[PDB]
């Protein structure tokens, strides 16, 4: 995170992890 | 000198460098080779004729922008003669060629070519120390921490699926492709000329980049969307001129997943990242499901990922549980990665020395690039 | 042995895992410089395999019979048990050149034993017969 | 020496190892020796180079498997005497030749030579003081308690019915056959790319050993049961890709009673037990058809002994009541029968010091192998 503001073309509010709905 | 290495984060259409154990690097730029095209009229005029840096991202009316590295492939060695001259700048280096050792990256499935005039340069004109240049997916894996992953890295003119379990040589599995956003926002141009925008320049196509980054998104609907009537979001220019956009900014990285959308037979990211996953094994691709690398600044977009994800969820069999890991510096992976390994001791046999490459030649590296 | 005792003593440290819960936390803010640098750029776990690998080389070498023998009977069946004793090489990974001036550095060590055992008679003075028998042995 | 006696489960697909009094085998794998297919330029993967244990048994596509037991004939050396270390790794053992009573098993009739070089390993490399090679149907009769008996065994290339009467040199009644389910396995690849299956890897085939061990059986009728259509039920591969079993499943095994679906022309050892009961005695053939022993992993199908029932009731004349015993734990048998002898105090006669018998040569065990 302070490194994700320290550079500009960083963008946010998007999971870093997409998994599959992985059904029980 | 073997002081702290330069770790330079390469890049088609964005390479910037910075140094190891740092995790900000200090000069962050693009891949833009601009020069004015007019005439010095009155004296005292701002010059240097090769414009880069704040000069370049200042003066975006008078420049003709080059680019070598022609999905990411180097095209032009005298623009990259200008392209490390502008980058051996002292207020873009504080240093010389051999005051910090050099760390410079790659892209799978490139010709020797590239390496070696490239090695003339940095070890003839410039001197530098020790170097070694290699694929960022390694690096990105050292950002993630992972060592068995599928690296799904994007260029901008460049995107490619590396599929790697803990970085063994597997060439024939690990694939490679040059195709991305430079040829997009150029038929962005096209849609450009479609909707009556009459744009013809590279400081236009920055723009439209700006816009690629900014007002671009995507969806996982590609014909349902399509029907779907859009509402045609009106971007503005610094001028300030409304731009609608329409479906457009989703419909064009479609073309990522359709390549004959341009004329270009391909299979899309997804079914040439299933080829390298049909190259590895039944057991280790349950892993590269869970081990999914997704990386390059191309890859940001609304639910990119999430789509991809449906993609392949319609690709892969059932009960293959997909997952995908993708930090929001899909950039800086490979710095920080370099960052780290350049910061390593038994790096020593993993960089050349200088004199090494001044006895014999490139071939002996080439046999270190393996 | 000492390499060994260490490499015992400095695991233990290594593998606490107070430390290496703190490296957690490392990882976690992903700071991988020094974490993965730990790991990786660490080969103390090949200097462990390593000594291990001549762990039974270097136990139980029967040394102190040279250094505690003046017959040549006991000396001769001590090289004879040390010899034995240094069958181990292919199952201990040792370096050819280290392995041959390692052992000739033990040849040395074998001479000074024999100067030690040499300094007692001075047979070219005194008893004739102390020159043959002795001489033959050695 | 008085600690606890090693007793080696030398099995030929499955060779596991153990001790004596325990009636479990300490460890339990096969024959695989695997060495990576790839080269870790990235630091920070796995070591080894070589690979037994669960670093083999969790990645198999990466490392050149190998099996050198070519019917139980081991052609390695240099693997084995690392497999030997690894049997004395931390998790192995972590002890010493010296400290442990060892006791090592064989197949009938085996060459001198592979005696010749467990006395290189074991006197030279190891130094095991308690050190005997035995047999391996006396295993399975001390497990069974009986003396007098039919043992066959099932390994992956080695299959042969050990008639045996209180432990009688009976070697020309006795016969040994080097053959099993290996080339079965092997010949139902042949059967995959007949129904559209590219596999060539001992990996491969390893997973179609799941399916021999798994789904597949002896069907007791021949073409019966052959000539008809079965569903063809589906296995799924790590991944979990479907693919159909077949009537294969009890088709390639026919072939350990059909040899000559191979072209090798044999007999169905249970044939060969027939000519052991011809070399026997009329009512001490009654004695072995009541004592028949089953041991050995391949042994494990449905109908198998049933149809071996039925095949000898085609063969042994009338009013002839025989018997079979297959215990369960069949290649325990040998393990735990090896545990009892080892746990003797007339064992100890069996093998010869150390280092006499180094100097002893190798003819006086080999006679006292008997
Ligand atoms: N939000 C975004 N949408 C689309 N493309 C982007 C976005 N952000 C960055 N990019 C593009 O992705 C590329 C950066 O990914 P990277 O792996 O560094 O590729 P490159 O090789 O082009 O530098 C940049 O060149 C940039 O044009
Ligand atoms: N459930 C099973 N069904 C059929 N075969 C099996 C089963 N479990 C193990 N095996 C077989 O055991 C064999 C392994 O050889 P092994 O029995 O160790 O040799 P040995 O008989 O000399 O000990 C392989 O043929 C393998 O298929």
């Amino acid at each position: 995170d302070p490194k994700y503001a320290d550079l500009p073309g960083i963008a946010r509010n998007e999971p870093d992890v997409y998994e599959t709905s992985d059904l029980p | 000198i073997a002081n702290q290495p330069v770790v330079i984060d390469n890049g088609s259409g964005v390479i910037k460098a910075g140094f190891a154990g740092d995790q900000i690097p200090k000069y962050c730029f693009p891949n833009y080779v601009g020069r004015p095209k007019h005439v010095r009229v009155m004296a005292g005029a701002l010059e240097g004729d090769i414009f880069i840096g704040p000069k370049a991202e200042e003066h975006r009316g008078l420049l003709s922008i080059r680019y070598p590295m022609e999905h990411g492939i180097v095209k032009d060695w005298n623009d990259m003669e200008r392209i490390w001259q502008y980058v051996y700048s002292k207020d873009q280096l504080q240093t010389f060629s051999e005051e910090h050792p050099v760390l410079l990256t790659e892209a799978p499935l490139n010709p020797r070519k590239n390496r070696e005039r490239a090695a003339e340069v940095f070890f003839e004109t410039f001197n530098v120390p020790a170097l070694f240049i290699s694929m960022q997916a390694v690096l990105s894996l050292y950002a993630t921490g992972r060592t068995t992953g599928v690296v799904l890295d994007s260029g901008d003119g460049v995107t490619h699926a590396v599929p790697i379990y803990e970085g063994f040589a597997m060439p024939h599995s690990i694939m490679r492709i040059d195709i991305a956003g430079r040829d997009v926002s150029r038929f962005l141009r096209l849609y450009l000329r479609k909707e009556g925008y009459d744009f013809h320049s590279s400081s236009e196509f920055e723009i439209v980049k700006a816009i690629k980054e900014r007002a671009c998104y995507l969806s996982i609907n590609p014909q349902k969307d399509e029907t779907l009537e859009t509402e045609k979001a009106q971007y503005y220019l610094p001028d300030g001129s409304t731009i609608e956009i329409g479906p457009s900014r989703f419909r064009a990285p479609e073309l990522l997943f359709r390549p004959d959308l341009i004329g270009e037979e391909s299979e899309g990211i997804h079914e040439v990242l299933v080829f390298a996953i049909q190259k590895s094994d039944m057991d280790l691709r349950r892993t590269l499901f869970s081990n999914i690398v997704l990386s390059g600044g191309s890859t940001l977009f609304k639910g990119f990922g999430d789509r991809l994800l449906s993609e392949v969820k319609k690709l892969a069999p059932k009960d293959v549980k997909i997952r995908i890991s993708a930090p929001q510096e899909r950039l800086y992976s490979t710095w920080i990665g370099g960052s780290i390994l350049a910061s390593l001791d038994t790096f020593k046999k993993m960089w050349v020395s200088k004199k090494e490459y001044e006895e014999d030649g490139a071939r002996s590296i080439h046999r270190k690039t393996f | 042995l000492n390499l060994e005792r260490a490499l015992y003593r400095i695991q233990e440290k290594r593998e606490s895992p107070e430390v290496l819960l703190t490296l957690d936390i490392l990882k976690h803010g992903k700071r991988f410089h020094a974490t993965v640098s730990f790991d990786t750029d660490t080969g103390l776990k090949q200097a462990l395999e390593t000594v291990n690998d001549y762990n039974p080389l270097m136990k139980d070498f029967p040394l102190n019979d040279l250094l505690s023998a003046t017959e040549l009977d006991k000396i001769r069946q001590a090289l004879v048990a040390i010899f034995t004793h240094l069958r181990k090489i292919r199952n201990t990974k040792y370096p050819i050149q280290r392995a041959l001036r390692l052992v000739e550095a033990i040849s040395r060590d074998l001479s000074s034993q024999l100067l030690k055992v040499l300094g007692t008679r001075k047979l070219m003075h005194v008893a004739y017969e102390e020159f043959e028998k002795v001489m033959v042995a050695c």
